RNA sequence: UAACUUGGGAGUCAGAACAUGGGUGAUAAGGUCCGUGUUCGAAAGGGAAACAGCCCAGACCACCAGCUAAGGUCCCAAAAUAUAUGUUAAGUGGAAAAGGAUGUGGCGUACA
RNA sequence: UUGGCACCUCGAUGUCGGCUCAUCGCAUCCUGGGGCUGUAGUCGGUCCCAAGGGUUGGGCUGUUCGCCCAUUAAAGCGGUACGCGAGCUGGGUUCAGAACGUCGUGAGACAGUUCGGUCCCUAUCCGUCGUGGGCGUAGGAAAUUUGAGAGGAGCUGUCCUU
RNA sequence: GGGAUAAGUGCUGAAAGCAUCUAAGCAUGAAGCCCCCCUCAAGAUGAGAUUUCCCAACUUCGGUUAUAAGAUCCCUCAAAG
């Protein structure tokens, strides 16, 4: 899990979502998961 | 060490509340007739009759 | 000088029974506060108590708005180093519903020697059964 | 409604904050040095929770009379739980940046 | 942390390093719970949540620092007038003696070293730790109790089996 | 051992015919939070509860006296001070 102020897609498959007042990117590849956008 | 403030009369009289004197335990003697301290010997006559 | 002054030889205090079923906490405590102070009587006197008695039933059924059931917390210090406790408003409604309304109304009264006497005319219960039927309480609707 | 001239008697030569035009410093300081206005100094009263310099306003004395200013009208605490139309769900309101997000409004230009 | 400013104290707010007793922040050294790996296992790297409890003994220098020896699950970093002298030490740094190097014609001075050299107070108020006397609780008494609310305690190693 | 949580993993499910832990609805989850363990606690003026004991003579103050059940004075001592 990467916790960074700047979260943006690192690939075209990754999707941007918002759950519990947090900008979260989820990608099928495990390394591209991000949080705290 | 040294008092910062002087003591007032109101404060001084409250501390001396319990500074009292005791009343002794005295009863009338069976034979002397005078007053006597319990468990002591009558000064007036000299009898105890324990 | 002709202003009237109320004394303890012409004051009449009655008994009320208010219901807290389905009511906002803050908007219900602000009205009960004026009754306990006597702000609704035409013979109001500042240096004497002239309010009435109030009974609150169905206290456990008060209502909140928004997320105040988790974000609103109550703190208290025990005067010892590091002795600060805490409890959320949602968890207090489920355990001591009467202390929730009792402390919410006590904070809307003056902190004087007369205000502490006016805060003892309040009675809060979690159900609908009060033991003060002898006092003959009369129903009251909030304005 | 002042100004000027002659004569008698003085005090003052340690100033401060706020707004604004500049130097200096680091477009730091409740810093420092000049221009301009106000207040304090020597000014009580109301507001800013407390708070010489900020806002309103200059107390001859008495009254259990009335209308207003700044700021206000749920309770502490005097006055609308006023009316009309819209926005925000975060306790935002009631502390801050570069950057990052089909969060949600308004006005303009075959897609699975 | 080293500085800038000079607003409080010069009819006086006592220093550095310890010792004794602690408290509190989390930017987490150890213990607990989780992602991702360039994660086979045994061991690690990095980042997130978590402050309940723990977090050694000596050699050398007056010291803080710092190095070294032997250990430990670990030998965390900061604040409180650099916590603390009406609690205590006086080894360094600011008294009067004397000496060396250096500077001065000189009396003398350190951009430097060396040996020596008085630390005083019976606690008035608040605060803190113990222990009694009054009055109250709608008659006067003797015993046994509920617990609103506070305080205390919280750590961890090595073996054996699977 | 119990009950709710943090970071996490989730189960269903639309907004957005698919996807998606969330926007409604169900779970799981820390030496930490509230209990469980030990001590003090009704001056908790909101002063609580239970068992037992005592309860008569008067000018008829809407009072008073002396007693009662109990507790002390004084005295011999300690396991306490």
């Amino acid at each position: 899990m990467k916790v960074r102020p700047s979260v943006k897609p690192i690939c075209e498959k990754c999707k941007v979502i918002k759950r519990k007042g947090k900008v979260m990117v989820i990608c099928e590849n495990p390394k591209h998961k991000q949080r705290q956008g | 060490a040294v008092p910062k403030r002087r003591t007032s009369k109101t404060r001084k009289n409250k501390r001396r509340t319990h500074f009292k004197i005791s009343v002794p335990g005295m009863t009338e003697c069976p034979n002397c007739g005078e007053y006597k301290l319990s468990h002591r010997v009558c000064k007036n006559c000299g009898s105890y009759n324990g | 000088r002709q202003t009237f002054m109320a004394n303890e030889s012409n004051i009449e205090r009655k008994w009320y029974v208010i219901d807290a079923e389905g009511q906002t906490l803050g908007r219900l405590s602000s009205e009960v506060a004026s009754i306990l102070r006597g702000k609704n009587k035409v013979t109001y006197t500042p240096h004497v108590d002239t309010g009435d008695y109030v009974i609150v039933i169905n206290a456990s059924k008060i209502e909140f708005t928004g997320n105040k059931e988790t974000d609103k917390v109550y703190y208290r210090h025990s005067n010892h180093p590091g002795g600060i406790k805490s409890i959320t408003a949602g968890e207090l409604r489920r355990t001591n519903p009467e202390r929730l309304i009792e402390n919410s109304i006590k904070g809307m009264l003056p902190s004087t020697r007369l205000g502490e006497k006016q805060g003892k005319k309040l009675f809060v219960y979690g159900g609908a059964e009060h033991p003060h039927a002898a006092q003959q309480p009369e129903n009251y609707e909030l304005r």
